[PDB]
C-alpha cells in the first residue's frame, strides 16, 4: 500500500539508483541474489523480490554496467528499456527527436508498472539537469506521466551543476530547459550539488579520497531517509504528502535543500556522543548540507525534520522551538512554528539515531541567478545554438524558459522580505 | 552495439592508423594472428575465434599498403579493405580528387556500405589523412563529401596532420592544404589539427631521444586515439560517448578547428623520479610547451576544453586542480563561455606498446582544446599562399587535370572568411 | 522447467559454435589446398616451358 | 460424442497439422506408438489410438515430410490423398482442373470419417490462405461439405499472408478468390500471419533460432487451447458452438483472431509470477496476438478467454470487469458486456495457469483493406490473370469477389463508428 | 514421385551437362561408375546395383558426345541417350533445323518419349542450349517446338549461354540467336539467361582466379542447378516445385526472361574473415554486380524475385533482411506488383565439389529476377542484327539449307515488336 515506481535515467540517474536499491536492499535485510534473509519491491516467484523500478538511456553502457556490478540481477530485464543510439549531451536531442521514438515503450511499460499497482501514492526520480539523456528524458517522462496521473505527486532528485567547475560546457542550457519544465508539473526539486558533497567528504568524514561510491552513497542514505517513517512504525507517522504539504505555501515555491545527520570519522565514532542536541548542532549548520546556498545567506519558508532512533520525544521539540527562537532572523517570521518534525521509530543499519533534514528555503535563488546569468552570457552571443535549432526548436522557448526562471526568484526574493 | 568506423586515407594516415591498430590490438589483448586466446567497438567476431577490425584504407600509392600487406598484420585485415590504387598522387590535389579520384572513392564507398550494414549502433567516423598529402587531401575530401550527402546525422572527427610553419617536406603544401581546408570546412564536425613539429620538441624535451622518428610520432598519436576512444570501449565513472564531443566543443558551426594535448609523456629515466600528482600532471597538460599544435595557446583565449581522464583518479583533487588552473593569470577563456571544462573520467590505466619509448604509468589525461590562436596558423599558411599565386606558380599542373584555374581564389577567399570569425569570437560584449 | 530450457539453449548454441569452427577448419584447409595447387602448377609451367624451349 | 474429423492441406496446413497432433498426443499421454500411457483419437485392435484426421494434397512429398517425422505413424495410410501429379501454387489449378477433379476421393474418405461418428459436431480445418493447393481445395472442400452437411458447424484455421513482405508474389490473387468463398460457406474462421509470430517469438520468449516447428508449436497450442474447454471437466465448459452463439453478431463477421498466454523468457520467467491478473495483462497486449492488426486501431466486438488450470472464478470475473471498465474505449458499447469468460479444469503439461483468447474484432478489417489495395493494383493492368484464366476461370467472378471483399470490410466500417 | 528430365543440346549444353552430372553424382553419393559405395527425382535405378541418369544428350560434332562415352563417366549414361549425327552445325541456324534435325528429331523425340514413360511424377524439363551456336540453336528450337506440340501442360525451363555483350566467340552470333529467341519466345515458360561474360569477372574479382576457364564457368553453373533443384531434392521447412516458377515470374503470356544469381560465391580466404550472415548474403546477392547474366538492374525495375536459401537459415533474419532490401529507394518495383518476392527453405547446406575452387559455407541463396532492364539486352544484341542484315551479310549459307530468307526479317521485326512489351510494363498504371 501507498507503492512507489523508482523511475532512474541519464548516467548520474542509473549510479545513483544502483546505489539506492544497494542501501534499501541492506535496510530491508535483502541479499543480491533477490531472497529475503511491498512498498519498494514486488513479490514474485519463490519469495524473490523484483525492484519496482524502471532504467531508461539512449545507451546500452551504464544499463551494461549495473547489470554488471553489484545487485545487477534484482532488476527484471523488461524494465530496461534502452535505445542504442545515444543522445549525446543535447537537450534537444533527448527531447524531441529520439523523445517520441522511446517514450512510447517507455510510458508502456510504466503505465504496466503503475496499473501493477493497488494504491499508488507517488513518484520518485533521478537525474542530472545537464546531460542531455537524463535532463531531456527524464523531463519528457515526467511531463508524460503527470499529464496522465494528476492526483499522485511528484519527486525529482535532481543534481543540478556545481557552481565553479562544470561537467560540461552545454550545461546552463539543459539546466535553464529542465528547470522551466520541472517547475511546471512537478512537485519537489530536491536539489544535489557534488561540490558540497566533497566538501562534507573532507570535512565532516576525513576521507581524503572522496570516489563517487561514497557520494553516491551519501545521497542514497538522504533518499532513503526521506521516506523511512512510512515504511516503519513511527511515534508520529509521515509521508511523501504530509510533507509535501507542510513543505511548499504555493505550488512554484517547491525548489528543497537536504540534509544528513551525523556524520563522523572512524576516529570522531567513539568520543562523539548521540543525542538529539548535537544531531540539531549538525543537522542546522552550513557546511553540513548537500546545496551551493549558504543557508545563513537566507531564511527558510519552512523545514522539516524526520527523525529515526528510539528516542525521546519532549526534547525533539523543545529543541526545535529553541533554534526556531533562537535564530528568529535567519527565520522567515510571517509562518508561526515554519518547523516541521516527525519521528519513526526503526534507526538505520550501523547507528541508532538519524536526521533526514529537507528544507524550503530562499537561499537557492543564489543558484538559479549563477544559472541565469550563465544562460545570458552564453546565450547573448548566440553560441552552442545551431545544435539546440537543428532539433527542431527555436530560440524562442530559451528566452521564454529563462523568463519563467526570473520570475521564480522575483517570487522568492519577495517573501523573504514581507513583514506581518 | 556502439562502435565507430575508422578511415585511413593518404601515406601518413595510412601509417598514423597501423600504430593505431596496433595499439589497439595490444590493449584488448588482441594477438596480430588474429585469434585472441568490449572489442565491439572496434572489432567484430568472425563466428568463431578470429576478428576482423572495422577499416579500410585508402591509398592510391601500393607501396604502403603492400607494405602493410607484407607486414606483420597481414593476417589481421580483411583481404578486401585494403584498397589500392597504381599511381602516386605526386601532391597536386586535384589529381586525387577529380582525374583518378572519381575511380576508387565508389568502391570505397561500396565497401564502407557493406562494413555499416553489420552494423548496429553506428555513432562516428575517425578518418586519418595528413593535407599536405596529394591523396590525403583530394581522395579524403571526395570521399568526405560522399559520406556527406551519403549518412547525414553521423557524427565525423577527421585527425589531420597540418604542416608545420617551419619544417617541411614538400614545398606545394599550402595549395593542396588550402583546398582541402575549403572542402572539409563544412563536412567533418570537428577536425583537431595534428602538428608534426611540436612532437618533436615534445619527444626532445620529455622523452629526451635526440634523433625521433615518425613511428614514434604515429605511436603517440595512437596513444592519444585510444585515450580519446576509451570511454565508449571501457567502463568508467563519468562515460563520455563520441556524440558528446562534437555537441561540447562547436561553439559555431564554422569554427571547430581544435588543437589536442597528451600527459604524462615521460620515458623511464625520471619515471620513477617524478611524482605525476594528479595536480601536477594537470599542470604539464596545460603548459604552452605540450600542446601539439604549434601555437601558443597564451596569444589568443581557449573557447572550449575537454579533458579526459583514465586510470585512477580522484575526482576531488580533480576539481581542485581544475580550479587552481583556472584561476592561473597565463589562461583565460572568451568571456561569453562561463563553463569551460568538460571532464570524463574512465577505470583503466594506459597500456605500453613494446619499443613505444613512452612509461607505464597509472594515470593519463587526454586534453583537448577549441581555442583562439590556433587562427594565427592559418594566417602564416595563407601567407605562403600568396606568394606563390602572385606568380601563378605550379598552377599549369592543377589546370591541368580539369580543376578550374580560378578556384583556388574562391578557396583562399573563403579561408579569408574563416579568419574573420576567428576575429568576431576573441572579441568581448 | 527454467533450469532445464536454460541448459538446453546452452547446449544448442555451443552446438551452433561447434559447427562454426568445424567449417573454419576446412576453409583453411581449401585455402592450403588452393596455394598447393597454385604451386605445383607453377612448377609445372616452368618444366613445360623448358621442355618446349630445349626443343631444338 | 460431439466428434471432430481435422481435415488439412497444403504445406503449411500439413505441417500445423503435424505439430498439432503431437500437442494432443502429449497431453492426453500418448507415445508414437499409439497407445495410452472420442473427440479426437478413434480406438482401433489392441488398444491403438488412430486419430481422425485426413491429410489431401496434389504434392506427394510433404507426406513424406509429415510422415517421417516423430509422432508420425499415427495417422492411418488409409487417408493420405496425395495426387501424383503436382499443385503449382495456383487457385484455379486445384480449384477447377488439377485439384478438383481428385476431390471426389476427398468426399468418399470425409463420408466415411463421418457416417462411422454418432454425434458429429463440426470440421475443424488448417490450411493456408494463398497456397494453391491449400486455398484452392480448402475453399473447394468447404463449398462441398457445408452444402452436404449443415447439421454440423465449421471452423478454418488459416494462415493470411505475411503482411510486411509477402512469401508468395501472386498471394492476393488467391487469397481474395478464397475469401470469396469463405463469408458465403464458413461458419468460424480464426487467421493467423506467419509475421507477428516472429515479433512474439523475438520479443516475447528471446528466441534466435526460430524454427517452423516452433511456430506452428505455437499456433497448435493456441488450437488445443481453444477447444480444451470441451473434452475435460470444467466450471463453466464451453464448446465450438457456443462461441459460435456468443462471438458473431452477424452471419459474416466470424473472422476472429487468436492470442495465447502465458508466453515467458528465461530470465522474465524468473521474475514473473503466476496470477491471473498478470496473465490478463499479457492476454490484451497487442503484441501478443497471431494476428498482424494492432487492435488498438479498432475495438472488440466480442472476445472470449477460455482459461485452463484451476483458479477461482471470482479472480477471473474481475479481471474481466476490471480490463472493460478500464480500457472503456477500446470496445464497442451496444453490445454490454462484450467479453465472455470459460473455465475449465485442465492446466497444460508443465504450467499452473492458461489462456486462451478469440477475439472477433473489428481491427482486423485493416488486413483486409490491405489486400483490396494489392488485388487491386494487380487487376487494372491484368497481371498473371493469363495463368488463372489458362484452367477455365471466368474474370467475371474474380470482380465480384472483390466486390464481396468490399462489403466485408465496410460491414466492419459500419460498426466500430456505431454509437447508441 | 517426383522427377525431373533434363536435356543438353549443342555444345555447350552437354559441358554444363558434365558438370552438373559430376556435382549430382557427388552429392548423392553416386559414384561415377552409377554404383552406390533421393536420386528418384534425378537418377534411376536399374532393378539393382547401379543408377542410371534421366537426360538425353544430342549434338551433331561426334567430338564431346565421343569425350564423354570414354571419358571418365563411360560407364554411367545409358548408350542410348548419346545421339551424335555425322555432320555439323557451322553456327547457321537452318543447318541445325532444315536439313541435319530433320530426321534426327525423330530419334530423339522417340527417346524422350520411352524416358517419359517411365517417369512417375514428371514435372517439368530443363534444357540447355547454347544459342550462339549452330545446332544448340536450331535443334534446340525445333526440340522445343516438337515437344510443346507433343506433351503440352509439362513445364519447360531453359538455361541459355546467350552471346557476351561485349567479348566475341562468333561473328554469326546475332543470326542464330534472333532465330532461336524467335523461336523460343512461347514454347518454353522459363528463360534463364546466362553469359560468359558476368562470370568471368566474377572468377576473376570474387574466386581469386585470374586464368579461369569454362571449367570453372561449369562448375558454378552447376551449383546454381543444384541450388535451385535442392527443393524437389532434399527436405526444407518451405519448398518449392518447380511449377512454382512457371506462375510466380511471368506475368503476361509472352515475357519470361530471367537472369539469375547466387551468393556466396567467395573463396576461401575472402569468406574466412567473414560473419557472413544472412542479413550480409542477401544485401550481396541483389548486387547488379555479380548477377549471372550482364545488365544494369540499377537502371530498370523489377516485377518479381525469388530467392531459394539452403543451408542452416533462420527465418526471422530472412524476414527482417527481406524487409531492409526492399526498403531500399534504389530498387524499386513496377506499380502492377506490390508483392515482388517469393522464398523457398531447404534445409540441405550447399555440398562442395571436391577440388572445386567455390568454398564451403552454411548458407546460401540462389536468386531468380525476372526484371525489365534486361530489355536492353535484346535490344543491343538486335542493334548488331541490324548492322548485319543492312547489307543481307551471311546470309547465303542459310538460304542455301531451305531456309526462306523473309523468317529474318520477321524475326528481327517481331523480336522487335518484343519491345512494345518491355518498355510498356515499365511504365506505371
Ligand atoms: N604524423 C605522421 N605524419 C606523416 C607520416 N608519414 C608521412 N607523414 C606526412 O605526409 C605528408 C606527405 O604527403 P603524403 O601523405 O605522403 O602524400 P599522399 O597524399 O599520401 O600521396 P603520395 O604523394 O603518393 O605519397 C607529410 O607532411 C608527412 O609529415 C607518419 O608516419 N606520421
Ligand atoms: N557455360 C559454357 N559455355 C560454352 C562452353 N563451350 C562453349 N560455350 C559457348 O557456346 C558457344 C559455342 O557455340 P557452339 O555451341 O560450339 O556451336 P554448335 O551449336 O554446337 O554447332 P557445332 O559446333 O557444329 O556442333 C559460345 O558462345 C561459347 O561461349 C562451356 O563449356 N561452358
Ligand atoms: N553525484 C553524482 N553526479 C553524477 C555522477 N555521474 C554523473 N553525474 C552527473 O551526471 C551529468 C551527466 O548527465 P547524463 O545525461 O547522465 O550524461 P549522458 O548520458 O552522457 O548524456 C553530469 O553533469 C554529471 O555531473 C555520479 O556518479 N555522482
Ligand atoms: N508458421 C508456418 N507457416 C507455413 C508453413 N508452411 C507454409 N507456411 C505458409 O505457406 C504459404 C505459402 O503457401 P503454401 O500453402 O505453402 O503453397 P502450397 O502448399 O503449394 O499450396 C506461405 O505464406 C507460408 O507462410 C509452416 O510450416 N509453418
Ligand atoms: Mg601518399
Ligand atoms: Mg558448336
Amino acid at each position: 500500500m501507498r507503492e512507489i515506481v523508482h523511475i532512474q535515467g541519464g548516467q548520474c540517474g542509473n549510479q545513483i539508483g544502483a546505489k539506492f536499491w544497494e542501501v534499501i536492499s541492506d535496510e530491508h535485510g535483502i541479499d543480491p541474489t533477490g531472497t529475503y534473509h511491498n512498498v519498494y519491491y514486488n513479490e514474485a516467484t519463490g519469495g524473490r523480490y523484483v525492484p519496482r523500478a524502471i532504467l531508461m538511456d539512449l545507451e546500452p553502457g551504464t544499463m551494461d554496467s549495473v547489470r554488471a556490478g553489484p545487485f545487477g540481477q534484482l532488476f527484471r530485464p523488461d524494465n530496461f528499456v534502452f535505445g542504442q543510439t545515444g543522445a549525446g549531451n543535447n537537450w534537444a536531442k533527448g527531447h524531441y527527436t529520439e523523445g517520441a521514438e522511446l517514450i512510447d515503450s517507455v510510458l508502456d511499460v510504466v503505465r504496466k508498472e503503475a496499473e501493477g499497482c493497488d494504491c499508488l501514492q507517488g513518484f520518485q526520480i533521478t537525474h542530472s539537469l545537464g546531460g542531455g539523456t537524463g535532463s531531456g528524458m527524464g523531463t519528457l517522462l515526467i511531463s508524460k506521466v503527470r499529464e496522465e496521473y494528476p492526483d499522485r505527486i511528484m519527486e525529482t532528485f535532481s543534481v543540478v551543476p556545481s557552481p565553479k567547475v562544470s561537467d560540461t560546457v552545454v550545461e546552463p542550457y539543459n539546466a535553464t530547459l529542465s528547470v522551466h519544465q520541472l517547475v511546471e508539473n512537478a512537485d519537489e526539486c530536491m536539489v544535489i550539488d557534488n561540490e558540497a558533497l566533497y566538501d562534507i567528504c573532507f570535512r565532516t568524514l576525513k576521507l581524503t579520497t572522496p570516489t563517487y561510491g561514497d557520494l553516491n552513497h551519501l545521497v542514497s542514505a538522504a533518499m532513503s531517509g526521506v521516506t523511512c517513517c512510512l515504511r516503519f512504525p513511527g511515534q508520529l507517522n509521515s509521508d511523501l504528502r504530509k510533507l509535501a504539504v507542510n513543505l511548499i505555501p504555493f505550488p512554484r515555491l517547491h525548489f528543497f535543500m537536504i540534509g544528513f545527520a551525523p556524520l563522523t570519522s572512524r576516529g570522531s565514532q567513539q568520543y562523539r556522543a548521540l543525542t538529539v542536541p548535537e544531531l540539531t548542532q549538525q543537522m542546522f549548520d552550513a557546511k553540513n548540507m548537500m546545496c551551493a546556498a549558504d543557508p545563513r545567506h537566507g531564511r527558510y519558508l519552512t523545514a522539516s525534520a524526520l527523525f529515526r532512533g528510539r528516542m525521546s520525544t519532549k526534547e525533539v521539540d523543545e529543541q526545535m522551538l529553541n533554534v526556531q527562537n533562537k535564530n528568529s532572523s535567519y527565520f522567515v517570521e510571517w509562518i508561526p512554528n515554519n518547523i516541521k518534525s516527525s519521528i519513526c521509530d526503526i534507526p538505520p543499519k550501523g547507528l541508532k539515531m538519524a536526521v533526514t533534514f529537507v528544507g524550503n528555503s530562499t537561499a537557492i535563488q543564489e543558484m538559479f541567478k549563477r544559472v541565469a546569468e550563465q544562460f545570458t552570457a552564453m546565450f547573448r552571443r548566440k553560441a552552442f545554438l545551431h545544435w539546440y535549432t537543428g532539433e527542431g526548436m527555436d530560440e524562442m522557448e530559451f528566452t521564454e524558459a529563462e523568463s519563467n526562471m526570473n520570475d521564480l526568484v522575483s517570487e522568492y526574493q519577495q517573501y523573504q522580505d514581507a513583514t506581518a | 552495439m556502439r562502435e565507430v568506423i575508422s578511415i585511413h586515407v593518404g601515406q601518413g594516415g595510412i601509417q598514423v592508423g597501423n600504430a593505431c591498430w596496433e595499439l589497439f590490438c595490444l590493449e584488448h589483448g588482441i594477438q596480430p594472428d588474429g585469434q585472441m586466446p568490449a572489442f565491439n567497438t572496434f572489432f567484430s567476431e568472425t563466428g568463431a575465434g578470429k576478428h576482423v577490425p572495422r577499416a579500410v584504407f585508402l591509398d592510391l600509392e601500393p607501396t604502403v599498403i603492400d607494405e602493410v600487406r607484407t607486414g606483420t598484420y597481414r593476417q589481421l585485415f580483411h583481404p578486401e579493405q585494403l584498397i589500392s590504387g597504381k599511381e602516386d598522387a605526386a601532391n597536386n590535389f586535384a589529381r586525387g580528387h577529380y582525374t583518378i579520384g572519381k575511380e576508387i572513392v565508389d568502391l570505397c564507398l561500396d565497401r564502407i556500405r557493406k562494413l555499416a550494414d553489420n552494423c548496429t549502433g553506428l555513432q562516428g567516423f575517425l578518418v586519418f589523412n595528413s593535407v599536405g598529402g596529394g591523396t590525403g587531401s583530394g581522395l579524403g575530401s571526395l570521399l568526405l563529401e560522399r559520406l556527406s550527402v551519403d549518412y547525414g546525422k553521423k557524427s565525423k572527427l577527421g585527425f589531420t596532420i597540418y604542416p608545420s610553419p617551419q619544417v617541411s617536406t614538400a614545398v606545394v603544401e599550402p595549395y593542396n592544404s588550402i583546398l582541402s581546408t575549403h572542402s572539409l570546412l563544412e563536412h567533418t564536425d570537428v577536425a583537431v589539427m595534428l602538428d608534426n613539429e611540436a612532437i618533436y620538441d615534445i619527444c626532445r624535451r620529455n622523452l629526451d631521444i635526440e634523433r625521433p622518428t615518425y613511428t614514434n610520432l604515429n605511436r603517440l598519436i595512437a596513444q592519444v586515439i585510444s585515450s580519446l576512444t576509451a570511454s565508449l570501449r571501457f567502463d568508467g565513472a563519468l562515460n563520455v560517448d563520441i556524440t558528446e564531443f562534437q555537441t561540447n566543443l562547436v561553439p559555431y558551426p564554422r569554427i571547430h578547428f581544435m588543437l589536442s594535448s597528451y600527459a604524462p609523456i615521460i620515458s623511464a629515466e625520471k619515471a620513477y623520479h617524478e611524482q605525476l600528482s594528479v595536480a601536477e600532471i594537470t599542470n604539464s597538460a596545460f603548459e604552452p610547451a605540450n600542446m601539439m599544435a604549434k601555437c601558443d595557446p597564451r596569444h589568443g583565449k581557449y573557447m572550449a576544453c575537454s579533458m579526459m581522464y583514465r586510470g585512477d583518479v580522484v575526482p576531488k583533487d580533480v576539481n581542485a586542480s581544475i580550479a587552481t588552473i583556472k584561476t592561473k593569470r597565463t589562461i583565460q577563456f572568451v568571456d561569453w563561455c562561463p563553463t569551460g571544462f568538460k571532464v570524463g573520467i574512465n577505470y583503466q590505466p594506459p597500456t605500453v606498446v613494446p619499443g613505444g619509448d613512452l612509461a607505464k604509468v597509472m594515470r593519463a589525461v587526454c586534453m583537448i582544446s577549441n581555442s583562439t590562436a590556433i587562427a594565427e596558423v592559418f594566417s602564416r599558411l595563407d601567407h605562403k599562399f600568396d606568394l606563390m599565386y602572385a606568380k601563378r606558380a605550379f598552377v599549369h599542373w592543377y589546370v591541368g587535370e580539369g580543376m578550374e584555374e580560378g578556384e583556388f581564389s574562391e578557396a583562399r577567399e573563403d579561408l579569408a572568411a574563416l579568419e574573420k570569425d576567428y576575429e568576431e569570437v576573441g572579441i568581448e560584449t | 522447467i527454467n533450469m532445464m530450457r536454460g541448459d538446453l539453449e546452452d547446449n544448442l548454441n555451443q552446438k551452433r559454435r561447434n559447427w562454426e569452427k568445424n567449417t573454419k577448419e576446412f576453409n583453411i584447409q581449401q585455402r592450403n589446398e588452393k596455394l598447393d595447387y597454385e604451386r605445383s602448377s607453377h612448377l609445372d609451367n616452368q618444366a613445360q616451358n623448358q621442355y618446349h624451349i630445349t626443343y631444338c
